[PDB]
C-alpha cells in the first residue's frame, strides 16, 4: 500500500517527473500514517524542484519585464503571463501550507520533525513573500519570522548545533535577513557566529554528516565573501 | 613562496625543542629528551609573505656538535638561546656565536638573542644583563617561555626579518 | 642506543633505542610535530629499503637508519550530484560528445554522461543509443595608389603606417627584408586563402603590395585595442560586459578554426573594440614572415611576446608547436586578464625565469586573484583552459557552448545560494 | 676627491661636470638626431646633438605604453643618476617624456660597446681583457656603496669605451619600477642569468659576478659559451631558448682551454664560475686575486691598440 | 494578429515553459496561413523539447525494468507507467502528424520547406516506432521510408551536398536504418557517401550556417567510428 507509493515516487524522481510525485507525497501525508525523515525527504526534494523552477521563470519573466520598457504594449501582455505563473505559485504554495497544518504540524512527534515543519513553512512563506507585496507581504513575512524564531529556540535547546538541518536553518534565516529586513550587518553577524559554532563543533560528526557540512560550510563562506563587501 | 632556513643554537636544556615545538605544533613539551638532531617544516605568513620555515633543532651537548655543525653549515639565520635560570648557558652564547662565525666564514650571519624559561620563579640571568650581551652583538634579544608560548613567535619572526634585512 | 630516522619533507630526527618501544610509539611524537600519523605513512629500513612493522621494536633496529613515506588509502572526495536532462547543446566535460541524457553536479556545473562516470575528477575541484540531429537556433594593389602613411607602432614583426586607399587603410611594413623564391610563393598562396574570408568579427584583408618595399595592407581600424582599456585606462568592466567581450572574441575563433587558421598570435593587444561594442579581431596567421627562413626551410623561431605563449610552444620538442591548443591557451590568458584586471605573473620581474619556470611546469598563472562576483562556472571554465597538457584541453566549440549557457543563466544567478538539495545520487 | 682617483680621471670628470653644468632642461625638439648607433632590444640609440649648446651625446629611446603614474614615477626614480659620479659609468644628462617614448640623455662613446668590438676582431687578447674586469669590479663596488644597487644584468653589451681607453658601465637597473616594465616586452635570443635567480632565491651580486665571468669568457673565445664546444668547435683557436636555460640549470658551466690562458686567469674564471652563489667569491674576495694582482702590475696601451683595431687614425 | 503568438512562444522559449509554447504554435498552425522559415525551426523544437522529455522518460522507465528481474508488482505498475507515457507520446505524436498533414503539406511552396516537413514526418515516425510494437509498428516504418525517400530524392536533386538540412536528413536516415533495418553495411556507406559530399564543398562555410554544418559532421564521424565495430 504506502510501500507502493513509495516505490512510485522513488521511480518518478528517477524519471524526474515531479507533479505525479507531488501529488504521490501528499495522499501519502493525507493517509496519517506514521512519517519517517526519509520519506519526508522525498516530498521536500518533490516540492523543491518545481517551485525552484516556477522561481526561476518568474525571475526571468520579470527581468525581461523590465528589460525594456520605452517599446509597445507587450510588457503587458508579458505582465499578464506574469500574474498567472505568479497565481499557479500561490495555489501550490497555498496547498503546502496548509497540508503543514492538516498533517505535519499536528502530528509532531519528535522535535528535529517540528525543527524541519517549520523551516519548510518559513521557506515557502518567503517564497511566497518573493512575489507578494504590500501589507499581505509584511504579513506573511512576520509569520516566517516567527517560525523562524521558534525553529531556532528549539534547535538550540534541544539538539547540537553542529547538525546539518540547524545550519540550514541559520542560512536560509540570514538570507531571508537580507532579502527583506535588508539588513547585511546583523545577518552578517549571525551567519559569522552560526560558522564559528560549527568550527567549534567539528571531528565529532558521524559517517554519513561528513559530506551535508561540507557543503553547507563552503556555501557559508561564500555568502560571507560576498556580503562583506 | 620564500624559503628561510633558520638553526635553534644553545647549551643543553635551555628549551631550544621546547621552543620550536611550540612554533611547529602550538604545545609544550614538559619532558626533557635531549636532541642529537630534528629538522621541521613549517608554513607561516610573516610579514604578508608566505613564509616556508626549515627549522634545524641541534643538539646542545657537545657530543654531538659534528652534527650541529653539519645543521649551522645550511643555516641562513640562527636563534641563540639561553636559559634565565642558567648563567653558563648565557655566558656561553660568545661560544655559540664563535661556533656561527667559523662554520658561516663569516662575521655578518642572522642572529637573534633568545632568554628562555622566563615563566620560572626566581630568574638568575637579569634583563640588564641579557639587553648588554645582544647589544655587544649587534642583535634582537627577545625573552620567551615556552611553556606560555610568550615571545615565540616573537623569536622565529625576529629572525626572519633579521634575514630578510641580511638578504 | 640510537636510531637516525629520516622523514618526508627533507627533514630528520633520532630517537633513542629503548626495549620494548615500537617504532610507531617512538615516531608518534614526531609525526604528530609534523602533522602526520602512523597509520597513514610507510616505515622502511636501510640493508635498498625494507618495509617494516610500526610495531616493530626499535630496539632491535640500533644503529639503522629508517625513511618515512606517506601512504594512500582514502581518497574519498565527491560533488553534489543530481540527475538532469539538457535541451539545449552541451557536451560531457571528459567524453567531448553531444549530451542528452546524464548527470549535473550543481556544486561546479560539471557535466557527464552515464557511461563516463569512473573517469571523472575525484576533487570537486572548483549498445548505446546513437546521436541524433540537434536543433537548429594574385592579389596585389598596382603601386601609384598606396598613400604612405604616418608611422604609429613597431610590434614583433612589423611596423604601422595608416594610410588612404579608397578611404582609410592600414599598413603593416613588415620586418623581413629579402623574401626567398619559396618564401614569396607560400606568403601569396597564405594571402588567397586569406582573401576569399569574410566574418562581422575578423578585420577584412585587403590585399598587398611589393614595389615600395614588402608590406601588409588591412582595413584600418578606429578606437583602440582592449589593451590599452585594461591597462592604460584601468577602466573596470561589468559582468554583462565582460562575458560578452569574452563571447564575441570566442566567437570568431571558432570561425577562424572552422577554416582552418592557427591564428598563433592571440595577445590582448591584438584585439580591437570597435564603435566600443563590437569585438573584431586582426593580425593574424602569416605563417611566412614568422620563423625566419634559412633556406628553403623555415624551422622554428620564437618570437613575440611570452605571457600568452603555451608551455608546449615554449618547450619546442614538437615539430609543428603551434596548434589549435596554443589558441585555447590563449584565449584563457585573456579571459584571466579581463577577470582579474592584473598581467599574469605580477610577481616575477625577470622575464628568463618567467620563460624557465612556465618550461618546467613549475609555474602556472594564480587562480585565487579572481573578483568575487564572477560566477564558479567560469572560474571552472578558466582552469580547464589553462591545463599544462595539451590533449585535455578543450576546443573552442565547446568553449563557445559553455560561455553561451553561462551566458544565458546569468540573470538567476546573480543572488546568493539559497538552500541545497541533498546527496540525490546513487554510487 | 675623496676616492682613489688620480690626476687625469678626475679632470676628466671634473671637466665632464662642468659641460653637464652647460646643459639645462631636456626637450624632444632641443636634439637634432646626426646618426643610429644601434638597435636595442625594445629601443634604439641614435646619436644626437643639442642644438642651443652644439654638445653631441647619445640618446636612448624606449617605447613602452604605462599609464602616467608610471612614467611620473620612473621620471622621479631617475634623479638619483645626479649624484652617481664615478669614471666608471657613463656619463648621463637626462631624460624626458615625449611622444609616448621614454628617451634618456647620456654621454657619447666613440668607442662602442664591447659586442661590434668583438665581432670585428674575432678574439681579445687576455692583456686587454684583464684591465676591463678591474674596472668592472671598481664600477659595481662603487654602485653597491654609494647606492646599494645591483645591476642584475651585467653582460658586454652594457659596456663602453672610447678612443682615449677609458671604461664605463651602462643599462644598470637604478629604477626598480622600469625594470618591471621591461620585464614583459619582448623576447631575447641568449641570456646570462644566474642559475639560482632563476629559481626565485635573491643573492645580490653572485649573480652579477657570475654573469660578468661568463661574458668574459665569450669575450675571451669569440663564441657564445653555451653550448660548450664539441670537439672541432673547441679546437678553432640554433640552439633554442628554453634548452640553452635548462643546460645552464642543469650542466656544470663551462671553462677556459688549458695552455691558451694563464693558470692564474683559469683559477679566477672558476671561482668566478661557481655553481653554488655561496661558495662564489665576492668583490672583495676577487679584488685580491692573484690574476687581478698581476693585471694590475701590468700596464697596457689599450686605447692605441683599440684604434689600430678598429682603424682610427690615433 | 499571429506577430502576437510568435513574441509570445519565443517568451515562452527563455520561459522554459514548452507546454505553453507548443499550444500557442499549433494555435498559428490552425490559422492556415503559409508559414515562415523562422517559425518552423520554433515550431520543431518547441515539439522537439517535448518528445525528448517524454522518449527519455521511457528510456530510464525501460532501464529500470530491465534492472529489476524481481518478482513483485512493482514492475508491473512500472510497465503501467510506460504505457500511460507512450499513451499520451502516441497523442502528441498523432496531433503533430495531424497538423503537418493538413496545413503544411498541402502548402508547401519552396521546395526547402518540403523536405524539412518530410524530414520532420519521418523522425516523428521513428519517434512512434521506437516505441511501436506489432503490425503498426511494420505501418510506420513503410510509411517513415516513403517520406524518407521522398526527402532524400528531392535532397539530391535540388539541394547541395554542403547544406544542413540534407546533412541532418542523412543522419536522421542513417539512425532510423541502423535501428530498425540494423543493416550496417548500407547505413556506413550513405555515411561515407554524405561525408565525403560534405568534405567536397569543405570552403562554402558562410556567416550563415559554419558551426552547425561542422558539428553535424562531426557527429556523422562519430556514429560511423561508432559503426566500425
Ligand atoms: N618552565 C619551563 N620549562 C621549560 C621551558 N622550555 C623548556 N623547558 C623544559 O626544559 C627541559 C629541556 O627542554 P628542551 O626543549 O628539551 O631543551 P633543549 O635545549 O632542546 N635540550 P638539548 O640541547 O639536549 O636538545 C624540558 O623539561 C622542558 O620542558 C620554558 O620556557 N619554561
Ligand atoms: N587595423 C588597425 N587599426 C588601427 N590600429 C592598428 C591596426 N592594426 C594595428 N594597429 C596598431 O598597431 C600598433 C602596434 O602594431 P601591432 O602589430 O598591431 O601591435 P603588436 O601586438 O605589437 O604586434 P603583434 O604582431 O600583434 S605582437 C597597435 O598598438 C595598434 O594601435
Ligand atoms: N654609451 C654608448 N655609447 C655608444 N654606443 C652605445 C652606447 N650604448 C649603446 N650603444 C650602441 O647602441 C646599441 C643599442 O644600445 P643597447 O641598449 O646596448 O642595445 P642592446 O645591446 O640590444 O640592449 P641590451 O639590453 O644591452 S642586449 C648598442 O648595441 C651599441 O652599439
Ligand atoms: O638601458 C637599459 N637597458 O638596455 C636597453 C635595451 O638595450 C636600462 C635598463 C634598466 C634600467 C633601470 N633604470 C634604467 N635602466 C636602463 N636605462 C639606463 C641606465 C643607465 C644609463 I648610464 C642609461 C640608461 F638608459
Ligand atoms: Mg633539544
Ligand atoms: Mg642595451
Ligand atoms: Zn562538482
Ligand atoms: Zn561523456
Amino acid at each position: 500500500d504506502k510501500e507502493e507509493l513509495v516505490q512510485r515516487a522513488k521511480l518518478a524522481e528517477q524519471a524526474e517527473r515531479y507533479d505525479d510525485m507531488a501529488a504521490a507525497m501528499k495522499e501519502v501525508t493525507e493517509t496519517g500514517v506514521e512519517l519517517s525523515n526519509e520519506e519526508r525527504n522525498l516530498l521536500s526534494v518533490a516540492y523543491k524542484n518545481v517551485v525552484g523552477a516556477r522561481r526561476s521563470s518568474w525571475r526571468v519573466i520579470s527581468s525581461i519585464e523590465q528589460k525594456t520598457e520605452g517599446s509597445e504594449r507587450k510588457q503587458q501582455m508579458a505582465k499578464e503571463y506574469r500574474v498567472k505563473v505568479e497565481k499557479e505559485l500561490r495555489e501550490i504554495c497555498y496547498d503546502v501550507l496548509g497540508l503543514l497544518d492538516k498533517h505535519l504540524i499536528p502530528k509532531a512527534s519528535n522535535p528535529e520533525s517540528k525543527v524541519f515543519y517549520l523551516k519548510m513553512k518559513g521557506d515557502y512563506y518567503r517564497y511566497l513573500a518573493e512575489v507578494a507585496t504590500g501589507e499581505t507581504r509584511n504579513s506573511v513575512v512576520e509569520d516566517s519570522q516567527k517560525a523562524y524564531q521558534d525553529a531556532f529556540e528549539i534547535s538550540k535547546a534541544k539538539m547540537q548545533p553542529t547538525h546539518p538541518i540547524r545550519l540550514g536553518l541559520a542560512l536560509n534565516f540570514s538570507v531571508f535577513y537580507y532579502e527583506i529586513l535588508n539588513s547585511p550587518d546583523k545577518a552578517c553577524q549571525l551567519a559569522k557566529q552560526a560558522f564559528d559554532d560549527a568550527i567549534a563543533e567539528l571531528d565529532t560528526l558521524n559517517e554519513d554528516s561528513y559530506k551535508d557540512s561540507t557543503l553547507i560550510m563552503q556555501l557559508l563562506r561564500d555568502n560571507l565573501t560576498l556580503w562583506t563587501s | 613562496m620564500t624559503e628561510y632556513k633558520l638553526v635553534v643554537v644553545g647549551a643543553g636544556g635551555v628549551g631550544k625543542s621546547a621552543l620550536t615545538i611550540q612554533l611547529i605544533q602550538n604545545h609544550f613539551v614538559d619532558e626533557y629528551d635531549p636532541t642529537i638532531e630534528d629538522s621541521y617544516r613549517k608554513q607561516v605568513v610573516i610579514d604578508g609573505e608566505t613564509c616556508l620555515l626549515d627549522i634545524l633543532d641541534t643538539a646542545g651537548q657537545e657530543e654531538y656538535s659534528a652534527m650541529r655543525d653539519q645543521y649551522m653549515r645550511t643555516g641562513e639565520g640562527f636563534l641563540c638561546v639561553f636559559a634565565i635560570n642558567n648563567t653558563k648557558s648565557f655566558e656561553d652564547i660568545h661560544h655559540y656565536r664563535e661556533q656561527i662565525k667559523r662554520v658561516k666564514d663569516s662575521e655578518d650571519v642572522p642572529m637573534v638573542l633568545v632568554g628562555n624559561k622566563c615563566d620560572l620563579p626566581s630568574r638568575t640571568v637579569d634583563t640588564k644583563q641579557a639587553q648588554d650581551l645582544a647589544r655587544s652583538y649587534g642583535i634582537p634579544f627577545i625573552e620567551t617561555s615556552a611553556k606560555t608560548r610568550q615571545g615565540v613567535d616573537d623569536a622565529f619572526y625576529t629572525l626572519v626579518r633579521e634575514i630578510r634585512k641580511h638578504k | 642506543p640510537i636510531v637516525r630516522v629520516f622523514l618526508p619533507n627533507k627533514q630528520r630526527t633520532v630517537v633513542p633505542a629503548r626495549c620494548g618501544v615500537t617504532v610507531r610509539d617512538s615516531l608518534k611524537k614526531a609525526l604528530m610535530m609534523r602533522g602526520l600519523i602512523p597509520e597513514c605513512c610507510a616505515v622502511y629500513r636501510i640493508q635498498e629499503k625494507k618495509p617494516i612493522g610500526w610495531d616493530t621494536d626499535i630496539s632491535w633496529l640500533t644503529g639503522e637508519e629508517l625513511h618515512v613515506e606517506v601512504l594512500e588509502n582514502v581518497p574519498l572526495t565527491t560533488h553534489n550530484f543530481v540527475r538532469k536532462t539538457f535541451f539545449t547543446l552541451a557536451f560531457c566535460d571528459f567524453c567531448r560528445k553531444l549530451l542528452f541524457q546524464g548527470f549535473r553536479c550543481q556544486t561546479c556545473g560539471y557535466k557527464f554522461h552515464q557511461r563516463c562516470s569512473t573517469e571523472v575528477p575525484l576533487m570537486c575541484v572548483n549498445r548505446d543509443r546513437s546521436s541524433s540531429a540537434p536543433n537548429v537556433h594574385d592579389w596585389e594593389i598596382p603601386d601609384g595608389q598606396i598613400t604612405v602613411g604616418q608611422r604609429i607602432g613597431s610590434g614583433s614583426f612589423g611596423t604601422v603606417y595608416k594610410g588612404k586607399w579608397h578611404g582609410d587603410v592600414a599598413v603593416k611594413m613588415l620586418n623581413v627584408t629579402a623574401p626567398t623564391p619559396q618564401q614569396l610563393q607560400a606568403f601569396k598562396n597564405e594571402v588567397g586563402v586569406l582573401r576569399k574570408t569574410r566574418h562581422v568579427n575578423i578585420l577584412l584583408f585587403m590585399g598587398y603590395s611589393t614595389k615600395p618595399q614588402l608590406a601588409i595592407v588591412t582595413q584600418w581600424c578606429e578606437g583602440s585595442s582592449l589593451y590599452h582599456h585594461l591597462h592604460i585606462i584601468e577602466t573596470k568592466f561589468e559582468m554583462i560586459k565582460l562575458i560578452d567581450i569574452a563571447r564575441q572574441t570566442a566567437q570568431g575563433m571558432d570561425y577562424l578554426h572552422a577554416k582552418s587558421i592557427i591564428h598563433r598570435d592571440l595577445k590582448s593587444n591584438n584585439i580591437f573594440l570597435h564603435e566600443d561594442l563590437t569585438v573584431k579581431i586582426g593580425d593574424f596567421g602569416l605563417a611566412t614572415v614568422k620563423s625566419r627562413w634559412s633556406g628553403s626551410h623555415q624551422f622554428e623561431q620564437l618570437s613575440g611576446s611570452i605571457l600568452w605563449m603555451a608551455p608546449e610552444v615554449i618547450r619546442m620538442q614538437d615539430k609543428n608547436p603551434y596548434s589549435f591548443q596554443s589558441d585555447v591557451y590563449a584565449f584563457g590568458i585573456v579571459l584571466y586578464e579581463l577577470m582579474t584586471g592584473q598581467l599574469p605573473y605580477s610577481n616575477i620581474n625577470n622575464r628568463d625565469q618567467i620563460i624557465f619556470m612556465v618550461g618546467r611546469g613549475y609555474l602556472s598563472p594564480d587562480l585565487s586573484k579572481v573578483r568575487s562576483n564572477c560566477p564558479k562556472a567560469m572560474k571552472r571554465l578558466m582552469a580547464e583552459c589553462l591545463k599544462k597538457k595539451r590533449d585535455e584541453r578543450p576546443l573552442f566549440p565547446q568553449i563557445l557552448a559553455s560561455i553561451e549557457l553561462l551566458a544565458r543563466s546569468l540573470p538567476k544567478i546573480h543572488r546568493s545560494a539559497s538552500e541545497p538539495s541533498l546527496n540525490r545520487a546513487g554510487f | 676627491e675623496e676616492l682613489e682617483l688620480d690626476e687625469q680621471q678626475r679632470k676628466r670628470l671634473e671637466a665632464f661636470l662642468t659641460q653637464k653644468q652647460k646643459v639645462g632642461e631636456l626637450k624632444d625638439d632641443d636634439f637634432e638626431k646626426i646618426s643610429e648607433l644601434g638597435a636595442g632590444n625594445g629601443g634604439v640609440v641614435f646619436k644626437v646633438s643639442h642644438k642651443p649648446s652644439g654638445l653631441v651625446m647619445a640618446r636612448k629611446l624606449i617605447h613602452l605604453e604605462i599609464k602616467p603614474a608610471i612614467r611620473n614615477q620612473i621620471i622621479r626614480e631617475l634623479q638619483v643618476l645626479h649624484e652617481c659620479n664615478s669614471p666608471y659609468i657613463v656619463g648621463f644628462y637626462g631624460a624626458f617624456y615625449s611622444d609616448g617614448e621614454i628617451s634618456i640623455c647620456m654621454e657619447h662613446m666613440d668607442g662602442g660597446s664591447l659586442d661590434q668590438v668583438l665581432k670585428k676582431a674575432g678574439r681579445i687578447p687576455e692583456q686587454i681583457l684583464g684591465k676591463v674586469s678591474i674596472a668592472v669590479i671598481k664600477g659595481l663596488t662603487y654602485l653597491r656603496e654609494k647606492h646599494k644597487i645591483m645591476h642584475r644584468d651585467v653582460k658586454p653589451s652594457n659596456i663602453l669605451v672610447n678612443s682615449r681607453g677609458e671604461i664605463k658601465l651602462c643599462d644598470f637597473g637604478v629604477s626598480g619600477q622600469l625594470i618591471d616594465a621591461m620585464a614583459n616586452a619582448f623576447v631575447g635570443t641568449r641570456s646570462y642569468m644566474s642559475p639560482e635567480r632563476l629559481q626565485g632565491t635573491h643573492y645580490s651580486v653572485q649573480s652579477d659576478i657570475w654573469s660578468m665571468g661568463l661574458s668574459l669568457v665569450e669575450m675571451a673565445v669569440g663564441r657564445y659559451p653555451i653550448p660548450p664546444p664539441d670537439a672541432k668547435e673547441l679546437e678553432l683557436m640554433p640552439m633554442a631558448i628554453f634548452e640553452l636555460l635548462d643546460y645552464i640549470v642543469n650542466e656544470p658551466p663551462p671553462k677556459l682551454p688549458s695552455g691558451v690562458f694563464s693558470l692564474e686567469f683559469q683559477d679566477f674564471v672558476n671561482k668566478c664560475l661557481i655553481k653554488n652563489p655561496a661558495e662564489r667569491a665576492d668583490l672583495k674576495q676577487l679584488m685580491v686575486h692573484a690574476f687581478i694582482k698581476r693585471s694590475d702590475a701590468e700596464e697596457v696601451d689599450f686605447a692605441g691598440w683599440l684604434c689600430s683595431t678598429i682603424g682610427l687614425n690615433q
